[PDB]
RNA sequence: UUCAUCUAGACAGCCGGACGGUGGCCAUGGAAGUCGGAAUCCGCUAAGGAGUGUGUAACAACUCACCGGCCGAAUGAACUA
RNA sequence: GCAGUCAAGCGUUCAUAGCGACAUUGCUUUUUGAUUCUUCGAUGUCGGCUCUUCCUAUCAUACCGAAGCAGAAUUCGGUAA
């Protein structure tokens, strides 16, 4: 009846297998899977079913989506 | 119980005129002495100490020329209350004390008798 | 107030600016005193330090006994020709303005005072009240 | 009072009950206060603070060496 | 360098229930309840377990990670106050004038009233903070006990007595008088 | 390392850090002693006053007692068979359990075991052990022994010890004319108490050595027989 | 004198001057020297009392 | 700076007012002559120099103000080998026009045999060639002059040979006796001062 | 005063006294002149410092 | 950047040891590592200064430097921008 | 100020080719508060009466901190116009 309750914000995580949404560039509006983490701001994404070439891209260029 | 003092060369007025006997075998050399009180009367005794025995082997200053026959003797008076496997160790404490005092043993500085023993140049009865 | 003064002193109209000759009321041998300074006076720019009844001044004996002149001793004003107010309302004045020689702790050099002494000064200085045959 | 009456007072009555801890805390804070002075003392007081710190550091170094 | 993720662990005991929503922490246990507003620190909590809570900062600088251990320790002090409870004991000492420390209700509130401090005719009023209990030990002469669920309140009110009796314009090597914290402890002692 | 860091406080003392070579020397001395002497006991001396250790070390001369880091001794004897030094020796490095000493010797096993059964000297009632007594500090002027010799036989406690009595010992002490004084009797511990740190620091402060010390000896390695006998005299 | 004994040796926390460096031979010469000093000092006070009453004017506080 | 700090603490000894020094060994155990005959704090515990400077107290006798001075103590050495601490006592004795009170402890406690204290008295006799001197035998509540040895009493009667010197018994634990000692010391002092003044 | 000497002023160390008096000069005297001033003003400035 | 330390256990903490000649010599009211002047060695050691400071009238006690137990993995110093 | 000294550092290639912070030493009227009670070319005309404001580098008043600061007083320092 008396347990600890902590409201955890359920942040999308930059993780291998997180799929992103490239909002600008030649790949606008195409999905892409995060393949490796490069650093805090840049990752390597890959979107082969949507026509996205494997590339290293800033995290400010894509939008994390809830799908993993 | 026992009360120890060094300031020689509880009923204060009585023991002073009773411990003179134990001292003054020492010609004004400062020596540690003890007291063995039974109920209210003490008995005087002179405790074997390195510095006090080194002096009798000779303000003021000490130059000594003590011969090593007596340094081993002074060490031999202290074996029971020292941490020495050999009399070489105990005579090495005595040579350290002598170097502290300022004398010389067998006409040279007491410290070279330390490495004299260490080099085997000096040997100690045991 | 000053040294040896008993309690507070209320305002009375200032009668004696610096440079004012005032009579010597006591019998110390001085015949008149010359105010060179006034104790307790504030520092207003062009305002001369002024003295009133009951106030301690610094005065030189200008005329009188030669054993007392050429010296600057404290004095306590005991009379005044400037009409001042008494709280039981009456404005009063004396016919002359006079003082007595006092050491800085309040004691009278003289052994008596001649002529009247204002009660505002007798009350404030016990050694004045104790040496004054006539008060008010 | 006539002769070393403050040692006599410390012997006979001690020091204030927080003296050890308040002194220790002031000593511990002195390291922060040195930085604060060196970053906030302005002008001539700051110049003197810097110079005396340099002199104290060189004396500490010479003491070591 | 920005640490990718730095964490601290707030261990909750058996009887304590803590509620944290939007960095407002409520801690409830046997001795009552405490609440603290942590909205000035950008810090993230997580219930890893009913007996453990993880507090973490993502992508933090050297000044921002300095606030994790503070937050963890503040929640820990809450937990210890709500289980063990904090008990500050102050001893007032005097040389000639006996300090008279009483508890008086002034205007619906509670006050420590210090009298005769070095013969002062002034009466020194120290308000009692809420949740702090001021008790006078009888077993020891001249000692005050402060207790409460919050270390912050108890320690602040104790220091308020410590400072209300500061000796002014006297040589504090000779004038030893005042109210001093003697011992900071827990109410229980031993669990 | 980036700024705002604790300043290392150094002082100007004589003695220096020993370093790696001292551990190498202990390692090699243990090795040579293993080659020379026959019986190697492991001695537990977790909290031992140095005069006691030196008396034990000089209550025999033809043997050797080696201390040092526990890990370096377990290394010298060897952690396991793959790294040991003599046949079946790793059963000793598994038996080094704290402040450990190695007693290389040729004395007969019966002599050593009876000596370490029967040797005892008093020590301070070190913390975290069952209290061997109960002393209540009397009310009034506290003396050096706290009443364990009578008041006329003892001297008053130094006034300079009162801050420790009041802060580190939590004893409610006063200074009355330069003498530490408690208004009511204060008990420090009871017989059977699992001592805390401050109880055992109080007991040491009054020179209360009611407890006793003896060497806790576990198994010994017989060199030539190449086996270890799990003696255990706690 | 500062070459033999310094200010720090003369007085202070690190003072070493423990005996008077010019102690008299015996007590009685010290006593007669003291009597002469006291007689000289008190005669000096007497003769200077012939110059003053300005000290007594300080009792009456004028200048 | 060190001189100023120290010189500002020194007592206010007036050489000319009625004074009486407390020589010998008055401070034994809990007792001390200066704590008992006047308001003043003087350290006591039996070691050779428990006070390193002159301590002053004051009292009133017959509506007159007296000062009493505790001297740090003297050893029986020659003058060429006495230190500053006991030069203080010797200078205090030699300068201050006082009534010297020389204390001996017939008990064991001071650390001196009786003849040692008497030989010290015979050493500092010439300082007394001008004052009035009194001998005060203390701690008689813990010693027995009835069983005082004949050679001890033969030396004690031998100190009265010195002109102007008279002994007394005393005990600091009875205030009446210390007030008696102080009273007669004061009376001798007023006698000498009055003989001077009416001359 | 002839029987006591409590009232001696605090006598600072040499470098402390140096700081005290030099800083009193730098505070209790004006500290700005320009080389374009009359040489009389420059002189008066520095004579006042001294 | 350079150098150094580190599962032969690093840095920080508690806890323990911190000894024996020895209260070394001289000094003096006292001076025992710690008011001072000069020595500054030996033994036993895992380590422990003829003592880093608080302390005592002297001692006592505490302390560090130095070892060791617990813990477990990186840390310290000087420099440069 | 001049002339030295030392050397943290610098140069570097050679640390003796040289620079060089801090620190320090010699010079300035006699070691016992006596004198040294002691004056020596401003090529300058600015200065007072009234009256206002600003500066802080604070004399006082306010509050603090450090001192042998017992008290009283004082000294040094901080915020402060």
């Amino acid at each position: 009846s008396t347990d600890s309750i902590v409201k955890a914000s359920n942040w999308r995580l930059v993780e291998v297998g997180r799929v992103v949404l490239i909002k600008k560039g030649q790949s606008a509006g195409k999905l892409a899977a995060i393949v490796e983490i490069i650093d805090q701001k840049k990752v390597l994404i890959d979107g082969p079913k949507a026509g996205v070439p494997r590339q290293a891209i800033n995290l400010g260029q894509v939008v994390l989506t809830p799908l993993t | 119980k026992y009360l120890y003092l060094r300031a020689v060369g509880l009923s204060p007025k009585k023991v002073g005129e009773d411990i003179a006997k134990a001292t003054k075998e020492f010609k004004g050399i400062k020596v540690t002495v003890q007291l063995k009180i039974q109920n209210r009367q003490a008995a005087a005794s002179v405790v074997p100490s390195a510095s006090s025995l080194v002096i009798t082997a000779l303000n003021v200053k000490h130059s000594g020329n003590i011969q090593l026959d007596e340094i081993i003797e002074i060490a031999r008076q202290m074996r029971d209350k020292s941490f020495g496997r050999t009399l070489a160790s105990v005579t090495k404490e005595i040579l350290g004390t002598a170097q502290s005092v300022g004398c010389r043993v067998d006409f040279k500085n007491p410290h070279d008798i330390i490495e004299g023993i260490n080099a085997g140049e000096i040997e100690i009865p045991e | 107030s000053g040294n040896g003064a008993q309690g507070t002193k209320f305002r009375i109209s200032l009668g004696l600016p610096v440079g004012a000759i005032m009579n010597c009321a006591d019998n110390s041998g001085a015949r008149n005193l010359y105010i060179i300074a006034v104790k307790g006076s504030g520092s207003r720019l062009n305002r001369l330090p002024a003295a009133s009844l009951g106030d301690m001044v610094m005065a030189t004996v200008k005329k009188g006994k030669p054993e007392l002149r050429k010296k600057v001793m404290p004095a306590i004003v005991v009379r005044q020709a400037k009409s001042w107010r008494r709280r039981d309302g009456v404005f009063l004045y004396f016919e002359d303005n006079a003082g007595v020689i006092a050491n800085p702790k309040g004691e009278m050099k003289g052994s008596a005072i001649t002529g009247p002494v204002g009660k505002e000064c007798a009350d404030l200085w016990p050694r004045v009240a104790s040496n004054s045959g006539v008060v008010v | 009072p006539q002769n070393d009456y403050i040692e006599r007072h410390i012997k006979q009555h001690g020091k204030r009950l927080d003296h050890e801890e308040r002194k220790r805390k002031r000593e511990a804070r002195e390291s922060h206060k040195i930085s604060e002075r060196a970053q906030k003392l302005t002008g001539w007081k700051g110049k003197q603070f810097a110079k005396k710190r340099y002199a104290e550091k060189v004396s500490m170094r010479k003491k070591i060496k | 360098m920005k640490y990718i993720q730095t964490e601290q662990q707030i261990e909750v005991p058996e009887g304590v229930t803590v509620s944290i929503k939007s960095r407002i922490v409520k801690v409830v246990g046997p001795r009552g309840t405490l609440t603290k507003n942590l909205k000035h620190i950008d810090v993230t909590f997580t219930k890893v377990n009913n007996q453990l809570i993880k507090v973490a900062v993502h992508n933090g600088g050297r000044k921002h990670v300095a606030a994790l251990r503070t937050v963890k320790s503040l929640v820990d002090n809450m937990i210890t106050g709500v289980t063990k409870g904090y008990k500050y004991k102050m001893r007032y000492v005097y040389a000639h004038f006996p300090i008279n420390v009483n508890i008086v209700e002034k205007d619906g509130a509670k006050f420590i009233e210090v009298r005769n401090f070095l013969g002062d005719k002034k009466i020194r009023n120290v308000p009692v903070r809420d949740g702090v209990t001021i008790e006078f030990s009888t077993n020891v002469k001249d000692e005050i006990v402060l207790s409460g669920n919050s270390v912050e309140d108890v320690s602040q009110n104790a220091a308020d007595l410590q400072q209300i009796c500061r000796v002014r314009n006297k040589d504090i090597r000779k004038f030893l008088d005042g109210i001093y914290v003697s011992h900071k402890g827990f109410i229980t002692e031993d669990l | 390392m980036p700024r705002s860091k604790r300043s290392k406080l150094v002082t100007l003392a004589q003695t220096d850090k020993k370093g790696r070579e001292n551990k190498e020397r202990i390692f090699d001395e243990v090795r040579e002693a293993l080659d020379t002497y026959r019986y190697v006991w492991v001695l537990h001396l977790d909290d031992v006053r140095t005069p006691v250790l030196q008396e034990i070390r000089t209550s025999w001369a033809g043997s050797k007692l080696i201390m040092g880091k526990r890990k370096v001794l377990q290394k010298a004897l060897g952690e396991k068979r793959e790294e040991e030094y003599k046949e079946n020796l790793y059963q000793l490095s598994k038996l080094c359990s704290g402040v450990t000493g190695l007693l290389f010797t040729d004395e007969d096993v019966n002599t050593v075991k009876e000596y370490f059964k029967s040797y005892v000297r008093s020590d301070y009632s070190r913390p975290n052990t069952k209290a061997p007594l109960t002393f209540t500090i009397p009310e009034g002027i506290v003396y050096s022994r706290g009443g364990q010799i009578p008041a006329e036989e003892d001297v008053p406690m130094i006034h300079s010890l009162e801050p420790t009595m009041r802060n580190k010992f939590e004893i409610p002490t006063k200074i009355k004319a330069g003498k530490i004084t408690i208004d009511s009797p204060y008990l420090v511990c009871t017989e059977g108490e699992k001592l805390d740190v401050r109880q055992a620091l109080i007991l040491k402060q009054f020179g209360i050595a009611a407890s006793e010390f003896k060497v806790k000896v576990s198994a010994y390695y017989d060199n030539d027989s190449s086996t270890v006998e799990s003696t255990n005299i706690n | 004198i500062l070459d033999t004994e310094s200010y720090a040796d003369a007085f202070g926390p690190k003072a070493q001057r423990k005996r008077p460096r010019l102690a008299a031979s015996n007590l009685e010469d010290l006593v007669k020297a003291t009597n002469e000093d006291i007689t000289k000092y008190e005669e000096k006070q007497v003769l200077d009392a012939t110059l003053g009453g300005n000290q007594e004017d300080k009792e009456n506080g004028w200048t | 700076e060190q001189v100023r700090q120290h010189i500002g603490r020194l007592p206010s000894i007036d050489p000319n007012t009625r004074t009486l020094l407390i020589c010998g060994y008055p401070n034994v155990g809990k007792s001390s002559f200066l704590r008992c005959i006047t308001k003043s704090d003087v350290d006591v515990q039996p070691y050779a120099f428990t006070t390193k400077s002159l301590y002053v107290g004051h009292f009133d006798y017959k509506y007159l103000r007296f000062q009493a001075i505790d001297t740090p103590g003297i050893l029986d050495r020659p003058t060429e080998e006495m230190n500053n601490i006991e030069m203080q006592s010797i200078y205090a004795i030699a300068h201050l026009r006082s009534c010297v009170l020389y204390f001996m402890d017939l008990s064991e406690q001071c650390g001196f045999t009786i003849e040692a204290q008497v030989k010290l008295f015979h050493s500092i006799k010439p300082l007394f060639a001008n004052k009035s001197v009194m001998v005060v035998i203390n701690k008689t509540d813990i010693i027995r002059p009835e069983d005082l040895d004949e050679e001890r009493a033969q030396l004690l009667e031998s100190v009265k040979e010195v002109p102007g010197v008279e002994i007394m018994t005393s005990s600091c634990q009875l205030e009446e006796n210390v007030m008696e000692v102080r009273n007669k010391a004061c009376e001798k002092l007023l006698a000498s001062r009055i003989e001077n003044k009416l001359k | 005063m002839q029987l006591s000497w409590k009232d001696i002023p605090t006598v600072a160390p040499a470098n402390d006294l140096l700081d005290i008096v030099l800083n009193r000069t730098q505070r209790k005297t004006p500290t700005v002149i320009r080389p374009g001033f009359k040489i009389t003003r420059i002189r008066a400035f520095y004579m006042r410092k001294v």
